[PDB]
């Protein structure tokens, strides 16, 4: 029984240093494995300072804030080879540390332990695609980990306003953090990315308020697993805001609630919040689902650790996340449908509202 | 070391009669400080955790605490005599340091 | 449910070594930390050593002379090793820890739970 699982972790250094060989070869010996075609956009892009403007650029679109430009700017210099041999060291050491902010959450430590658990989490689909192209999702969620962990307002305020300015998507712990009654945490944020604003508008061209006003001014793919890529898939023509996506979303607001209330600790409620984030955007692609590894970690470690319910659950979403459904289903999904084909986009949506479900009902039947 | 101070001076064990009992620690221990109640012959029993956190099944101790570097227990009722001595800790400076003081009854 | 018991008291000479041993039985060490805490006779509490069960050992206040390891998973055992102070009563309970970050990782103890256990008689 537990003898198993003891003398896997007694060699949890060599396992991740096994995996990291493998990944850093398979990039730099086959066709098409280092492109690093978001990286190239992120650095290539500020270098048209000066002369042009950074948003009539085509590689063969540049769409983020002018302060993630400024940020970028001193990143140029280096020589391309170099940068992409420390980005993917960089994706893994911060994959190891949010890892280890998991553990000393729950309220324990383990070096080897979180080594095996990164080791096999590498590979699973979201992170697995988040580093073919070079994102930085790994990175804010290690900076959104660091302020939850943190006990004074201006370093949790300053690392939310300095995530949130770089990209406009992990402004949703605000959330989590007007529920747990940390006031003065949103003040701080907001006077941050109120400055990140205004900077971004001074070191460029006047840019920021046109760019905000193109924002107000596909997503009938596979990897869009979002409500509206559902319903548009479903359906056959893209359906915004119809007359089913209200009740859709409105219905999984109020599991998300129930869902909430259940739960009373700091990872479970900040897991919540993050899959309701998830759910509620219009264009989630595969790589935005890193957030599923903290909510793992709770499920198998956590309070509720001694249910028969949360440990299938746990399995069911390990499996499924290994296997990758919607990555096998791009191989039949057409250009611009078969209903047992076009019925399958679906999987993730359905198991996360089948979680919320049970997580509210068990938080129901407790009182 | 993080030194801790009471006042073992509460008397009379009178029924109904309030309770204050003081911790003046040193230095800053934050609100990592906790009570503890023990009779003659037996294991202490927890009271008050968190500095601020009552227990789960304490109905004759419902008290609170300050965290403004002094602590106090209010103690607003003793009908079941309450007889026992309580105690003071604080686990920051990753040692532990105690106290005293008991209580004890008319003459 | 949830017991601690203790076992390891007699009658050492002033000179010499013994060791005490706190089993368990309703939960699992790799979650919580165990401590020792003694009490000579007709005075206070004295915090004596602390674990964490997980990581490892420190905090052995000033009289450096014990060892206090632990078998996780094996009996669920719990054992202290003295090379030597006075005639006390020893408990072992068990606590919680709570980690913070400001700029540098900080941790306390959230207060040992009511599952105190009998103390022994040792006496040198």
């Amino acid at each position: 029984g537990a003898s198993a699982w003891r003398r896997v972790r007694a060699w949890g250094p060599w396992l991740l240093g096994l995996s990291v060989a493998v990944r850093l070869a398979w990039a730099y010996l086959t066709p098409h494995g280092a492109d690093l075609v978001d990286l190239h956009v992120y650095v290539s892009g500020p270098a048209t300072l000066g002369h042009g403007n950074l948003y009539e650029f085509t590689y063969p679109p540049f769409t983020y804030p002018p302060f993630a430009a400024v940020v970028f700017w001193p990143l140029h210099l280096i020589p391309f080879t170099l940068l992409g041999l420390c980005w993917i060291l960089g994706t893994i050491a911060a994959l190891y540390a949010v890892v280890r902010l998991s553990q000393r959450l729950l309220g324990f430590d383990d070096a080897r332990a979180a080594a095996v658990w990164t080791a096999v989490t590498m590979w699973t689909e979201p992170v697995r695609s988040t580093l073919d192209y070079g994102q930085i999702n790994v990175l804010l969620m290690l900076l959104i980990l660091l302020a939850v962990a943190s006990s004074r307002w201006w370093i949790s305020g300053t690392l939310i306003g300095l995530a949130g300015g770089v990209k406009l998507t992990p402004l949703v712990s605000g959330l989590y953090f007007l529920g747990a009654r940390r006031w003065t945490t949103a003040i701080w944020a907001g006077v941050v990315f109120l400055l990140t604003v205004v900077v971004g508008i001074a070191v460029v061209g006047e840019q920021g308020r046109y760019y905000f006003t193109d924002l107000l001014g596909p997503i009938a793919t596979v990897f869009n697993q979002s409500w509206r890529g559902g319903i548009s898939r479903i359906l056959g023509h893209d359906a915004g805001s119809g007359v089913l996506v209200l009740f859709a979303y409105a219905v999984t607001a109020i599991l998300a609630f129930l869902a909430w209330r259940a739960v009373n600790d700091r990872l479970g409620q900040i897991c919540v919040v993050e899959m309701f984030g998830l759910l509620i955007s219009p264009i989630s692609w595969t790589h935005h689902w890193v957030w599923m590894v903290p909510f793992m970690v709770w499920l198998l470690h956590g309070p509720w650790r001694d249910k028969v319910g949360a440990k299938v659950f746990g399995c069911g979403w390990l499996v499924l996340l290994l296997i990758g459904v919607p990555w096998l289903l791009s191989f039949a999904q057409p250009d611009i449908r078969p209903w047992p084909l076009a019925w399958a986009g679906l999987v993730d949506i359905v198991a996360a509202i089948a979680t919320l479900t049970w997580m509210a009902v068990v938080g129901r039947r407790s009182g | 070391d993080i030194q801790m101070t009471q006042s073992p001076s509460s008397l009379s064990a009178s029924v109904g009669d309030r309770v204050t009992i003081t911790c003046r620690a040193s230095q800053s221990v934050s609100s990592a400080v906790a009570w503890y109640q023990q009779k003659p012959g037996k294991a202490p029993k927890l009271l008050i955790y968190s500095a601020s956190s009552l227990y789960s099944g304490v109905p004759s101790r419902f008290s609170g605490s300050r965290s403004g570097t002094d602590f106090t227990l209010t103690i607003s009722s003793l009908q079941p005599e309450d007889f026992a001595t309580y105690y003071c800790q604080q686990s920051s400076s990753s040692l532990i340091t105690f106290g005293q003081g008991t209580k004890v009854e008319i003459k | 449910e949830v017991q601690l018991v203790e076992s390891g008291g007699g009658l050492v000479q002033p000179g010499g070594s013994l060791r005490l041993s706190c089993a368990a039985s309703g939960f699992n060490f790799y979650y919580y930390s165990i401590h020792w805490v003694r009490q000579a006779p007709g005075k206070g509490l004295e915090w004596v050593a602390s674990i964490s069960s997980s990581s490892g050992s420190t905090s052995y206040a000033d009289s450096v002379k014990g060892r206090f390891t632990i078998s996780a998973d094996t009996s669920k055992n719990t054992a202290y090793l003295q090379m030597n102070e006075d005639t006390a009563v020893y408990y072992c309970a068990r606590s919680q820890a709570v980690y913070y970050w400001d700029l540098w990782w900080s941790m306390y103890h959230t207060g040992f739970i009511d599952y105190w256990g009998q103390g022994t008689l040792v006496t040198v």
